């Protein structure tokens, strides 16, 4: 689904009004989820995303 | 005296920013139930 999300949206060219500016998006990667802690990562869990 | 999570630590912090428990990475603390008599009715 996000790859085809982002693969149909089209990024054209950035004129103010030479120099001009392109973006474009390469492949789509999803990791999965982690708490970000002070000392360390941690493994995120739905109970722990509940309690806190 | 507090209980961790999945770690097994007293925690036993009374100060407001110690909210993390030591020697672990998670903020659940549990507290522990002292030995008080409770009185119940049957
Ligand atoms: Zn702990």
């Amino acid at each position: 689904g996000l790859q085809n999300v982002f693969q149909s949206f089209g990024e054209m060219l950035v004129e103010p009004s030479w120099r001009y500016a392109t973006v474009k998006f390469g492949e789509v990667t999803v990791e999965k989820p982690t708490f970000f802690s002070d000392d360390k990562e941690l493994e995120f869990l739905p109970w722990h995303a509940r309690l806190q | 005296t507090y209980v961790c999570g999945d770690c097994g630590q007293e925690n036993t912090l009374k100060s407001g920013d110690v909210i993390q428990c030591r020697e672990c990475g998670y903020r659940i603390l549990y507290k522990k139930r002292t030995r008080r008599v409770v009185q119940y009715e049957a």
